[PDB]
DNA sequence: TCAACTGTATG
DNA sequence: TAAAGAGGAAGAGGACATACAGTTGA
RNA sequence: ACCGCAGUUUGGGCGGGCAGCUAAUUAGCUUAUGACUUCUAAGGCUUGCCUAAAAAGUAAGGGGGAAGGCGACAACCCCCAAAGACCAGCCGGAACUAUGGCUGGCAACUAUAGUUGAAACUGUCCUCUUCCUCUUUA
């Protein structure tokens, strides 16, 4: 799927409407988060009962085995020191791993009170110093007494209006499409929070007045109208909007694509509409996918209807996949990231980095210093005059902050464009790509590397090569920068970027060569090419 | 082996007493507390001679918990001679508590 | 009286 | 040159990109 | 250098662009991580003159009128111009240099023949971490 980003112009009334909608969305975010945190207790209790059962089963299986090995197995986890056991005892150690974390408990006689979360969804919970968990409800309306079991229960405008009236706030003017979009964002964040395979995703955070929602998401339908002759887009909740983009008709390509969803976005550069487009066949595929729960509920997974649905889904997906495959020349490349060159190639090509972004970063640093000095002087004058209330920001300071924000946006956009171009070039030229990076240098360099966005480059190149029908590899990095590629022997470097092979049997003996080229050749060889 | 505490004797028990003392604030009707009771029982035995352990029931010494800035149960306080050397809140796992003590001893 | 919006179901 | 606060951003890296009933209103 | 405008970026395009040297208010070379207006805390040379953080503002296609601004300037009116530069194929191991060459058509400019018309675009949400500025202590 692709996203087309089109600049639009809004009137003052439309901007006021947008601000009001974003405020309502922030309120909804906070309400949903409070409800979800209140509700996590039941999930944790079910998990705990299951874990107690698992510890009991591990205990029974450990005790029912012979007494000779079980004592050492228990001590293995009960003592920090761990000797090199035999396979027989190691198998039991693994088979009773749940002892590596917990020990049996009754979990009986508890009153399931609401719990407070920490940095993880299961461990570290505490109950604040009697009242069993109870569900919240919509105060009144047509849906009085409905328990808010899940967050999807909050997708009701009537109940949300009842809550707003209970809190003495005006009724919502925001449409339900954007409510659904915000709820989708929250659901994704919470699922990331509870997934153990992710160890950097944690509890979602409340949003203060300085961190309001900046986007409206409609994930239910495409824009109501896209008038291409008159340059107008009619979307939900607003009067018609004017488009001030010159190439949008050509990029959108509305005669061969299919609009699915959209988002109204605000950036320092202006207001945008992002339209998601996909292959025409997609609309069939989804119609079948959403139909699977029905047949699975009506005929069972073993029925012929299920098999027919799966076959048709596979057929459509294969057609979509083959809709974007390009025949190649079967050229293989080894790529090595570098310090002077962003990427180096197995045949001597050193690509220069995005040197224009460094200047933007320096400009940002200077402007930040200037703004901080100005703020310090203003605060000193405010205090001297004799006031204790918090200060109100000035117009010059607002202008300076706007400039800093625009520079940040420009740097991000420049990096994005450079990475897109390089990824497209590499995808077009080569069919098989071998990629490996040696980040040992990290053990200011971080300042330089934070601006090259190598991970984004690699991700784009991987995606684009896969779509075209190519192959992408990530070979191991063991002994790549210090190994002669035509000999495999460890050589020496006579410069900051030069390398020479050692043994006299080498064909390139005593011939300086670029180190990056050698690393690229080694990566290519380790990829089977 | 762990020493049951009381409100009357806390000052001498946990401050004048020599060596570090790991006091756990415990309540029966809680889940995470029942999750870690075995682990504290184990640690009281493994580290015996290197760190003493203690328990205070917040339903039977209500005035002690507020004083030391404790709000949620369970809570672990490693006291050392008049002051809280280390503090922790949450039903840690075995590895977490073990590394915690190893760092704080 | 038909397009657009709101409620239900699933993941 | 070093370390700890507060505030403003970005980079990493994983997902995501709806279908039908039922109701309103110009 | 930098700033504003062309969907977003790079090479370019129109406009703004401190100071010094040189030549003849207007053209070249070095060069500033923008330029200008108003009023001030402060500082310098000697009672006057200079430089000025902060604060509040102005303009950023060409030309001619023009209510009104302390000023940079300008609501409104008339004429001229129109670059983030055209379309479709085929080669290319496409770097250095942010994509080179050929073929056909179509535009614009020169003298029926020549020159120019460069590339790319999948964004949003979230949680962590990093970078920077300024402070306090060391």
């Amino acid at each position: 799927m692709k996203t087309i980003k089109i600049k639009i112009k809004l009137t003052t009334d439309q901007v006021q409407l947008c601000d009001r909608y974003l405020e309502e969305l922030t309120w909804l975010w906070n309400l949903t988060l409070s409800n979800q945190l209140h509700n996590h207790c039941v999930t944790w209790y079910a998990w705990a009962a299951k874990l107690s059962a698992d510890l009991d089963k591990a205990t029974e299986k450990l005790d029912k085995l012979k007494p000779e090995q079980q004592q050492l197995v228990k001590d293995y986890y009960r003592t920090k020191d761990k000797p090199r056991l035999t396979k027989k005892e190691q198998e039991l150690v693994a088979k009773f791993d749940i002892f590596a974390r917990w020990s049996s408990f009754s979990l009986d006689g508890i009153i399931p009170v609401p719990l407070r979360l920490g940095n993880s969804g299961y461990e570290g919970l505490s109950c604040q110093i009697i009242v069993p968990h109870k569900y919240r409800t919509f105060p009144g309306g047509k849906f009085e007494g409905r328990e808010l079991t899940t967050l999807e229960k909050l997708d009701n405008v009537n109940g949300l209006n009842t809550l707003r009236a209970f809190q003495n706030l005006p009724d919502l003017q925001v449409s339900s499409h954007y409510i659904g979009g915000l709820l989708a964002f929250f659901k994704e964040s919470w699922s990331a929070f509870l997934d153990p395979k992710r160890m950097n995703s944690r509890k979602p955070k409340f949003k203060k007045d300085s961190d309001k929602i900046t986007t409206l998401s409609n994930n239910q339908c495409a824009p109501n109208r896209i008038d291409v002759n008159k340059n107008i887009v009619t979307v939900t909740g607003f009067s018609p909007i004017t488009i001030i983009d010159k190439n949008w008709v050509k990029r959108l390509n509305l005669s061969q694509v299919l609009p699915r969803t959209y988002m109204l976005t605000q950036n320092p550069s202006g207001y945008y509409i992002n339209i998601v487009i996909a292959h025409p066949l997609h609309e069939e595929k989804i119609a079948l996918v959403k139909k699977l729960p029905k047949v699975k509920k009506e005929f069972g997974e073993d029925s012929q209807e299920y098999e027919d649905i799966k076959s048709k889904i596979k057929f459509l997906e294969q057609q979509i996949k083959e809709s974007s495959i390009v025949k190649g020349k079967d050229l293989s490349v080894g790529i090595d990231p570098g310090v002077q060159a962003v990427v180096s190639t197995d045949h001597g090509a050193l690509f220069l980095p995005n040197l224009t972004r460094e200047r933007v970063s320096i400009h940002i640093e200077e402007l930040q210093s200037r703004l901080d000095n100005a703020e310090l002087i203003n605060d000193k004058k405010w205090k001297s005059l004799g006031n204790k209330t918090p200060r109100i920001k000035t117009k010059n300071e607002t202008k300076l902050q706007e400039k800093i924000s625009r520079l940040h946006e420009r740097g991000a956009n420049s990096s994005n464009a450079f990475n897109h171009k390089l990824s497209t070039r590499l995808s077009r030229t080569y069919e098989h790509i071998a990629w490996e990076d040696t980040q040992i240098n990290n053990l200011g360099l971080n300042w330089i590397m934070r601006q090259r966005c190598l991970s984004d480059l690699k991700a784009k190149t991987k995606q684009k090569t896969e779509n075209r029908g190519g192959n992408f590899h990530e070979p191991p990095a063991n002994y790549s920068s210090q190994t002669c590629h035509c000999c495999g022997q460890k050589g020496e470097r006579r410069s900051q970027h030069e390398f020479v092979c050692k043994n006299s049997d080498c064909k390139l003996f005593d011939i300086p060569q670029q180190a990056d080229t050698n690393a690229a050749r080694n990566h290519k060889q380790n990829g089977g090419f | 082996k762990i020493i049951h505490l009381t409100d009357d004797s806390f000052d001498t028990d946990v401050l004048k007493a020599d060596g570090a003392i790991l006091v756990d604030f415990w309540a029966e009707w809680c889940g995470p507390c029942k999750m870690i009771a075995p682990i504290l029982d184990e640690i009281a035995d493994e580290y015996q001679g290197k760190l003493t352990v203690a328990k205070l029931n917040i339903d039977q010494n209500p005035g002690t918990a507020p004083k030391y800035g404790i709000r949620g149960i369970p809570t672990l306080l490693l006291f050392k001679n008049g002051e809280v050397a280390a503090t922790k809140v949450g039903a840690l796992s075995k590895g977490q508590l073990k590394e915690f003590l190893d760092a704080n001893l």
